[PDB]
């Protein structure tokens, strides 16, 4: 029992877009089918439904006129047509399976992985590198804590490694933001105080989308 | 189109037949949903509690028009028992009468709500329909549930006589008239009556012609939805084609019922008015 | 439309304990006897998960230590024992009217000991500030509970403008919270001010944890 979303991706604002979703393991005819979003960070929005043989078609005030939800029952698949995209639209979109119960309501039992629809004017920008070495006064500690920040790339995702990923257990990674349009995440990684910089730590930056990988060095100030 | 029904001494009731005929229709297509599936039958006792709680919500909102119905039941009662100056009085039936249909009219929009929360229940029960092979889709839900909830009801009609039972009512009202073409407020009382009795009549033929129809055609329709497979698409306009027959059938056969018990109260009105104008001389 | 209130917003528990989570709705959500409240887990970067639907009926292959409660317009979650597979979060939807809402999610999240945040400081790299950018960034890592504030002082003076900030989620080894705060200025602006400030109130603290530096020191 399984549903699949496909056809996500990055769309310019006024855009449109098709979803698709492949269900499986179940007859799809048997069953109202859904959309659901989820906006970074928000929680989920219903965006449409449609039952069995599409006698009812349900819409959100925010996507009526927009959005069109339709079925191909020999094909088990479920469509989606968005239309006059924003940047309120940017979001994972869900396919879900709605199941009638005889006391007489709906309710949302399966659900696939998600789709990303992302709503954005942006081109593809490679980020801007930093390497970010401690203060240059030394308070003595057991550790010391060096960063690097990934600053102004677009589209998400970004692969950070600290030494090509031999350094793991003392890094933390931050989840990106928008710095209007373009995203910035940064990343610090903590050793034992005497182990650098005499044991050379370097950050490691992966963008698939512009096809780069950049090597940072920290280096004493 | 509104019913008033006076079934028996001190009791006034209506119905509202667009909507007995819809919330029938969704009734009967929820069964041969249902009913399709050897798998599905057991989903009975489920649909008998929707049914019940569209019903008894049905209820709720016509009894908010009881005090105006209790009202007109007691003028019923002062027009029908002239014993402790016709036309003062009219008025009040008149008034009252469409105070009634008033608060009936103003309610339009509760009993709506719950016809189309049936629609809902009945259709998305429809749209659960699916076949072991959607060319050759089984009839046997189909004939189940007309052996189970129609065929009874196809007896009762075809046992008992309309058209004697309306020529029955038809001999009440001419002899009625020639005894009434002798006066010489009683008299009014009388005239109100009878007019009221040749309503019901009319009202009566109306349905028993529904009736007699109806059973003609579901006893015809049914041998050829029966016994044999459809394509999934037939079968689907077979059970709502079929359920709309029964509606129009089981709407008119509750209204004559209703109409007929109607009819005799106010006769035995109408006698105990004229035994009494006889007696005075 | 009808507004679902979930309460608490976040909630910390121990293993073995009860979790409670409330949603309150601001219509009836019953319809013909059934209270039409459905109940989701999520866990991060996974779809929600269906535990209950008709404001009590436990899903199938949900396990028994989840139930469900309430009708009309209050209802109630109740996790016991909690198990580390629990913890995540929490919606109620209600699917009485369209449209289909649902509610603003409780947390349920793992209780560990307090620590307070290890905060360090870092100037802009030389190679930010060739291409114009000043970036003065600060790590606040490793501390517990979530609640941490996080004001920017220049040469002794608040600074609200310019300032981005990430947090990670409750970390699945060692359940503490981390976050990077980051003011940026360009260089022009940067070259204008002596010393640059992070400062960090938490419950661990009635006073601030200041880490600073100055400009060419």
């Amino acid at each position: 029992v399984k549903l699949v979303e496909s056809g996500g991706g990055v769309v310019q604002p006024g855009g449109s877009r098709k979803l698709s979703c492949a269900a499986s393991g179940f007859t799809f005819s048997d069953y109202g089918m859904a959309w659901v979003r989820q906006a970074p960070g928000k929680g989920p929005e219903w965006v449409t439904f449609i039952s069995n043989m599409a006698y009812s078609i349900y819409y959100a005030d925010t996507v009526t006129g927009r959005f069109t939800i339709s079925r191909e029952n020999a094909k088990n698949t479920l469509h989606l047509e968005m239309s006059s995209l924003r940047s309120e639209d940017t979001a994972m979109y869900y396919c879900t399976r709605a199941i009638f119960d005889y006391a007489g309501y709906w309710y949302f039992d399966v659900w696939g992985a998600g789709t990303t629809v992302t709503v954005s004017s942006a081109k593809t920008t490679a980020p801007s590198v930093y390497p970010l070495a401690p203060v240059c006064g030394d308070t003595t500690g057991s550790s010391v804590t060096l960063g690097c920040l990934v600053k102004g790339y677009f589209p998400e995702p970004v692969t950070l490694t600290w030494n090509s990923g031999s350094l793991s257990s003392g890094v933390h990674t931050f989840p990106a933001v928008l710095q209007s349009d373009l995203y910035t995440l940064s990343s610090s990684v903590t050793v034992t105080s005497s182990t650098w910089p005499s044991q050379s730590i370097t950050c490691n930056v992966a963008h698939p989308a512009s096809s780069t990988k950049v090597d940072k060095k920290i280096e004493p100030r | 189109s509104i019913d008033i029904l006076q079934e028996k001494e001190g009791h006034l009731d209506f119905v509202i037949i667009p909507h007995y005929t819809f919330l029938e229709y969704y009734k009967h297509l929820s069964y041969n949903s249902i009913y399709h599936k050897s798998s599905t039958y057991g989903k009975y006792i489920a649909v008998d509690a929707f049914i019940k709680k569209i019903n008894e919500a049905y209820d709720k909102v016509k009894s908010k028009c009881n005090d105006i119905k209790n009202d007109l039941i007691k003028t019923i009662k002062k027009l029908e028992h002239p014993y402790d100056a016709f036309k003062k009085m009219f008025d009040e039936y008149n008034t009252k009468k469409n105070k009634f249909i008033n608060c009936i009219k103003n309610h339009e929009n509760d009993f709506n709500k719950i016809c189309n929360d049936m629609k809902n229940y009945g259709t998305n029960l429809f749209e659960q329909l699916s076949c072991y092979n959607n060319n050759f889709c089984n009839t046997n839900g189909i004939r189940y549930h007309y052996d189970e909830y129609i065929h009874k009801l196809i007896l009762a009609v075809k046992s008992k006589n309309l058209n004697k039972d309306l020529n029955d009512m038809k001999n009440i009202l001419q002899q009625s008239e020639k005894l009434l073409n002798n006066l010489e407020i009683y008299i009014d009382t009388i005239k109100f009556i009878h007019k009221e009795m040749k309503h019901i009549f009319n009202r009566i033929e109306y349905h028993t012609k529904i009736i007699n129809d109806k059973t003609k055609i579901i006893q015809d329709k049914i041998k050829l939805n029966i016994w044999r497979t459809f394509q999934k698409d037939e079968l689907l306009k077979k059970i709502l084609d079929m359920s709309k027959e029964y509606a129009l059938f089981i709407t008119s056969d509750h209204l004559r019922q209703m109409l007929y018990n109607t009819f005799y109260s106010k006769e035995k009105h109408l006698n105990n008015i004229f035994h009494h104008l006889i007696y005075v001389l | 439309d009808i507004v679902l209130t979930q309460s608490p917003a976040s909630l910390a528990v121990s293993l073995g304990q009860r979790a409670t989570i409330s949603c309150r709705a601001s219509e009836s959500v019953e319809y013909y006897g059934t209270s039409l409240m459905q109940w989701f887990q999520q866990k991060p970067g996974q779809p929600p998960r269906l535990l209950i639907h008709g404001a009590s009926n436990v899903q199938s292959g949900v396990p028994a230590r989840f139930s469900g409660s309430g009708s009309g317009t209050d209802f109630s979650l109740n996790i016991h024992p909690v198990e580390e597979d629990d913890f995540a979060m929490y919606f109620c939807q209600q699917s009485t009217k369209v449209p289909w809402t649902f509610g603003g999610g409780t947390k349920l999240e793992i209780k560990r000991a307090d620590a307070a945040p290890t905060v360090s400081i870092f100037p802009p790299s030389s190679e930010q500030l060739t291409s114009g950018g000043a970036s003065v960034v600060c790590f606040l890592n490793n501390f517990y509970p979530k609640d941490i504030n996080v004001k920017w002082k220049i040469d002794g003076s608040e600074r609200q403008n310019g300032v981005l900030n990430s947090w990670t989620d409750q970390d699945s080894k060692d359940s503490t919270y981390s976050m990077s705060s980051t003011l940026t200025l360009t260089k022009d602006e940067y070259e204008r001010h002596n010393s640059y400030t992070c400062e960090a109130t938490h419950k661990t603290s009635t006073s601030p944890i200041v880490k600073s530096f100055n400009r060419n020191e």
